[PDB]
Order: structure tokens, then C-alpha cells, then sequence
């Protein structure tokens, strides 16, 4: 909830380029395989986070 | 409201 | 017909619901309010009206004038004899913290601190000046320049 | 029983902030009758 | 004081 | 407090463009208004005598 | 019968 | 009447 | 001596004027001629507590 | 001090 | 009975 | 809030 | 330095 | 009582 | 009143 | 651990106002004597 | 000696009126005929502490 | 039960508008002849 | 409210 | 315990009309003579 | 904010 | 270079 | 009690 | 008092 | 942001 | 290590209207006595 820039409690007075998306400053992540590499489906093994 | 009225 | 009797007690407590008692608790609950409301803090300035020998050769500080937020301090411009000094004109620093006013003969300026404690200064040069008079003016101290009786150092065109 | 303790903080906590939205409600209010400064009236007589 | 309007008898 | 400035500068505009037409029709309806008050107040009475 | 103070005082019951 | 007032005046008096 | 009277008082600094016509204002620290220094200004009351004992208030004519 | 207004016997 | 300080000092029961 | 006023 | 309407007895 | 420098200063209990 | 204040006055020219 | 961000958006907010007080000189006025 | 009493102090320059009818500024240090240098310019408080020990206070009959 | 609040109700709607007669002040009016 | 009224 | 805060709400309606009243200081009139 | 005021 | 307004006894 | 400087020298305590 | 602002006024020019 | 100051 | 690049912003949003500040130049002005 701090997250989402449509909540901060200051003015948007500061980045408005270095927010991921309308929604959130910052992006959560997407799972990763084993590699560092996008994980897409569930078959390719996803473990780490990135 | 009385009777000498 | 006791049905009538507790309608009326029931509504002389609704329509009027502060029993005169509490109507006077709210009066001076409001009185100390806004007696609270126009407290000052601490002392407030003492109010003097004062005379002061103005100096104007080099090296001299300027006259310097008690303020407070709000009230008058009236200079009236004496020279070494006593006598009158109407005013040539003035000109003030900063009138976004002081407020002055002049009737465009006279040789009274009257100034109120607009701010508290905000100083500044005030040129004004005088009928028979070369050289106008400077005054440093500072509100918020502990005494009210209700009057300063400032003596010029010339001779004005009142002998 | 921490439970209980927590929730009863919980419950006998909103008080301190709705008291304080009042007195800030009261205080800005003071604060700009107090910023005010009625400029003095001059009155040339005939 | 009284208001004898209001007579009940 | 919770404000930015272009629908701010756009809401100043249309009261702005609204008085704008007030006292622009003001102006049409008060020509009218005073040729019409012309035209009668030649014809009003008037007191010339400087003693009643 | 109703005073001025705001309290009802009230006699019983006379005739007349 | 009287009696409660300069009670209720006493009774402030003394306790400020 | 000179018996003063209190003329107005607030928070802070209050108007006395003594028999003789004269008029003073004071502060919570302030030497008055004969009743000494004073300690306190009660404004709301209309009292000051001074030095040596005495407590100054409204004339009774005044109030 | 008194305001008898308020007053209750 | 409430007084000019805003505390309300109050007398208990008398008659007159 | 005094008592002497 | 007192302000007394900041008074409680 | 609050003195001017903003700190609370107070008595604790006192009566006249 | 007057000592609570006195008090409370002590208090905080003390207490710098 | 949010008092500090949510306390440093106060007295920004703040601290901007008192910069922009400070900014502002208002312009001395000459009054001329008849 | 001669009698100094603070006219209007302010943090920093304090403004000095003498018995002689002399006026004067002054700051956190400056040199002062008879009381030595000043030490320190509470202007909360109206006073000067200068070296000699010695305390400038606003005039009793102005403050 | 519920007459209670009927009765209070309408001697309510009545006693309004008798204390709005009451602070009814109509101000006096000065006659000059000729 | 008093009865000496 | 629902009548402490309903009669709350009525007799803070009705405190604010008294101290709208107080507030309220009419200036006065002048009438001079012929 | 000192006690000597 | 003291600035008594932020004091602190 | 802070400096012109910037940097903020204050006392521990002291009192008078 | 003044010996905060002597304390912090020596330590402000003796830590530069 | 000097000692001497 | 996302804070060089937020307070690089900062600088930037800074630092642009700093020197444009200092890019600023008024003309003078003559002022003609009577």
C-alpha cells in the first residue's frame, strides 16, 4: 500500500520517471529459474526471484 | 377555568 | 393525562437541552476561552514615550525604535531648539512587516509592527536636510515606544 | 492471553488520535486569528 | 407568580 | 493539500470564462438599459428655481 | 399551576 | 432561595 | 505613605495610580515606591501581591 | 460569583 | 451553581 | 479558575 | 511568567 | 501552568 | 489561587 | 519503520514553506512630500 | 562609572543606551568602556553578560 | 409506548413555533405630521 | 428558580 | 448508552448557536443633529 | 526556552 | 554564534 | 543549540 | 539558563 | 562551516 | 543500490535549475535625472 505511488501520503512532487508502473513505484519481481533468467511457466523449474 | 367566571 | 406530564419533561429537556446552569457553565467556559484567547505571553512591553538626541556625524549608530505587533508608535522630529521638523519624505525598508502613515504635511510618522519580532529601518529626509535621518526599528521587545521626542542636530525652519 | 492484551490495546487506542484531530482542527484555527494584523485606520478630521 | 390560566379546580 | 495544478489552472478557467461572459452580456443588456433610461429621463420633471 | 421558576407547584384538589 | 445560594457561595469561596 | 489603587491589569503588566494622581505600570519583577517589590499579578482576580505584605487591588469607588 | 438562575432549592 | 472559573461548586439541600 | 475571584 | 488562567487549584 | 518557553512547569496540589 | 501559583512560579524559576 | 518517512513528509512540507518565506523581499515604497 | 542598560536586544547586535545619553551596538564579542568585553547577548532574557562579571539589564523604569 | 414520542413529537412542531412568536420584536414606528 | 419570587 | 451521545449531538448543536451569539458585536449608529 | 525569563 | 531559541536547559 | 556553521555543538546539561 | 549557552558556546569554538 | 566564525 | 539513482534524480532536478539560474543575466537599467 505504500507501495502505489496513487497512495503516497507526501505530494508527487518527486520521480515521476523512476516509477515502475501508474500503480507502483517499485515492482515486487517475477520469479526466476535457477539461472537468473525469466520464468515463464511452471514447468521450467522456477526458484529464485528476480 | 373556575365557577365565578 | 401523566401521558401530557412526561411529554413536557421530556421536551423541556429536548427543545432547551441546556438547563440554564449549563447555559451559564457555557458562557464562562467561552469567557475564560477567549480570555485564554487574548492572554499575551509573558510581560507584555511596558509603554513608554521617551526622548532620544539624534546624532548625525560619522561613526554614530542610528536611532533605534521599540515596535510591538500591532501598536502605534508615533516619532515626532524635533530640532535643537524644540521646534518642529515637518518631513521632507521618508522612505522605509521592508513595509511588508511595518505599516506606516503620514499625513503629507506634518512631521509625525506613526508605525505599527505588522509582524512581531521582524526588524528593519526607515530613511527620512526633512524639510531643511541635506542628509536624511536613519532609524532601525524593532518590534517585540520588552517596551512600547508609545511616543520617541528624537532631536535632530540642526536648526529646522522653526527658530 | 497476549491476544487478549493486544486487542484490548487496540480497542483503548483510537482515542489519543480522534482527540487529536479535534485539537488540530481547534489549533490551526487559533493559530490564523493570531496571523492577522488589522492595519490602523487614519482619520483627518475637516 | 401564579398563572391562573392554568385553573384546575 | 491534496491539489496539482493543471486541472487547477483549468477549473480557474472556466469560472473565469464564465464571469467573462457575465459582464460581457452586462455590457450589451446596459447599453439598452441606459438608451432606454435616456429616451424617459428626457421627459422626467426637474426643478430649475434655486428656492423651493 | 406553573410558577415563573419553571417548577409545576400545584394545589390538590378545591372548589369553589 | 437564599439559603442555598450563600452556601453554594461559601462552598466556592473555600474551596478555589 | 502613598496608598495606590489598580486602575487595569492582565497577564503581565497592570496600571496602578497612587493618591497623589500619579500612574505606574508594572511587571512580575518591579521595585514600587513604599510597598516594596512585587511577586505576582493576579489579573483575573484583581490582586497584586507585593514584598512587604501588601496585597493591591481595585479601588472600592472603582469596582 | 454566584449565578442563582442555576438555582435549585 | 457554577462559578466564573468554569469549575462548578454546588450547595447540597436547604429550603427557605 | 480560582476561588477568590 | 504565570499565566493563571493556566490556573488549577 | 506553562511557562513562556513552552515547558509545563506546575504545582502539585496546594488550597487557600 | 495565589500559593498554587506562587508554587508553580518557584517551580519553573528553578527549574531553568 | 514508516514514523521516519511519514515524519521526513511533514517537515518537508514544511521546510519548503519556510525556505519560501525567507525567499520573499518585498519592495521598500517612497512616499513623496507636497 | 557609567551606567549602561540594554535600549533593544535582538540574537546577535544588542543596542545599548548610557546615563550620558550615549547609544551603542553590540555583539557576541565586543569591547565595552569599564565592563570589560561581553561574553554573552540573551535577548530572551534582556541581558548581557559582559567579562567583568558585571550584568547589563534593561533600565527598571523602562522594562 | 409509542404514543410517547407522537405526543412529544407534535407538541414539539407547536412549541417552536410559539417560541418563534415570542422572540418576534416588531419595532416601533415614529408618525411626523404636517 | 426560587420561591421568594 | 446510546442517549449520553445522542444528546451529545443536540446540545452541541445548540452550544454552538450560544457562542455564535456571543461572537456576534453589532457596531454602532450615529445619528447628528440639524 | 530558559527559567531565568 | 548561539542561538538560545534552541536552548535546552 | 546549534551553530551558524551549520553543524550542530550542543551542551549535555547544565542548569541554572 | 545562561550556563547551557556557555557550555555549548565553548564546546562550538573548541570543535571547529 | 568554519570554528572562528 | 537503488539510491545513487533516486538521489541522482534529486541532483538532477536540483542542479537543472540551479544553472538556470546562473545562466540568468537582467539588463541594467539608466534612469534620466529632470
Amino acid at each position: 500500500v505504500n507501495n502505489d505511488p496513487a497512495f503516497s501520503t507526501t505530494t508527487s512532487t518527486g520521480n515521476s520517471k523512476n516509477d515502475f508502473s501508474a500503480i507502483a513505484k517499485q515492482q515486487f519481481g517475477v520469479p526466476y529459474k535457477s539461472s537468473g533468467e525469466v520464468c515463464t511457466e511452471y514447468q521450467q523449474v522456477c526458484q529464485t526471484w528476480g | 377555568p373556575f365557577g365565578a367566571d | 393525562e401523566v401521558i401530557d406530564k412526561k411529554a413536557f419533561k421530556d421536551m423541556t429537556r429536548n427543545l432547551y437541552p441546556l438547563n440554564p446552569e449549563q447555559v451559564v457553565k457555557l458562557k464562562q467556559i467561552y469567557e475564560t476561552s477567549e480570555y485564554a484567547k487574548a492572554a499575551t505571553p509573558g510581560t507584555p512591553p511596558k509603554p513608554t514615550a521617551t526622548s532620544q538626541f539624534v546624532n548625525l556625524s560619522p561613526g554614530s549608530t542610528p536611532p533605534v525604535i521599540r515596535l510591538s505587533q500591532g501598536f502605534v508608535s508615533s516619532l515626532v522630529f524635533l530640532d535643537s531648539t524644540g521646534a518642529p521638523w515637518p518631513i521632507a519624505a521618508y522612505d522605509l525598508g521592508d513595509p511588508s512587516s511595518f505599516n506606516i502613515q503620514w499625513d503629507k504635511t506634518s512631521n509625525t510618522l506613526m508605525i505599527q509592527a505588522t509582524k512581531l519580532y521582524n526588524y528593519g529601518n526607515l530613511a527620512v529626509r526633512l524639510r531643511g536636510l541635506n542628509t536624511p535621518v536613519m532609524l532601525t526599528l524593532i518590534p517585540g521587545q520588552k517596551a512600547v515606544d508609545y511616543r520617541v521626542d528624537l532631536r535632530v542636530q540642526g536648526y529646522g525652519p522653526n527658530a | 492471553q497476549k491476544q487478549n492484551e493486544q486487542l484490548a490495546e487496540q480497542k483503548y487506542q483510537q482515542e489519543i488520535q480522534q482527540r487529536t484531530s479535534d485539537m488540530l482542527t481547534a489549533a490551526t484555527q487559533l493559530v490564523q486569528d493570531w496571523k492577522q494584523v488589522e492595519t490602523q485606520v487614519y482619520t483627518e478630521g475637516t | 407568580c401564579v398563572s391562573m390560566i392554568g385553573g384546575s379546580r | 493539500a491534496g491539489y496539482n495544478e493543471v486541472q487547477q489552472k483549468q477549473a480557474a478557467a472556466t469560472l473565469s470564462s464564465y464571469f467573462n461572459n457575465l459582464r460581457v452580456y452586462a455590457a450589451q443588456t446596459s447599453v439598452g438599459v441606459s438608451n432606454l433610461y435616456y429616451i424617459l429621463s428626457k421627459r422626467l420633471p426637474q426643478n430649475m428655481s434655486a428656492d423651493q | 399551576r406553573v410558577s415563573i421558576g419553571g417548577t409545576v407547584y400545584t394545589a390538590k384538589k378545591y372548589d369553589d | 432561595c437564599t439559603d442555598a445560594a450563600l452556601a453554594a457561595l461559601e462552598y466556592h469561596k473555600s474551596n478555589a | 505613605r502613598i496608598i495606590y489603587y489598580i486602575q487595569a491589569v492582565i497577564p503581565g503588566r497592570a496600571w496602578l495610580i497612587g493618591s497623589n494622581g500619579s500612574t505606574l505600570t508594572v511587571r512580575e519583577g518591579s521595585k514600587i515606591p513604599g510597598y516594596g517589590m512585587v511577586k505576582l499579578i493576579d489579573s483575573l482576580q484583581g490582586r497584586i501581591l507585593t514584598s512587604s505584605g501588601q496585597v493591591i487591588k481595585f479601588s472600592q469607588e472603582d469596582s
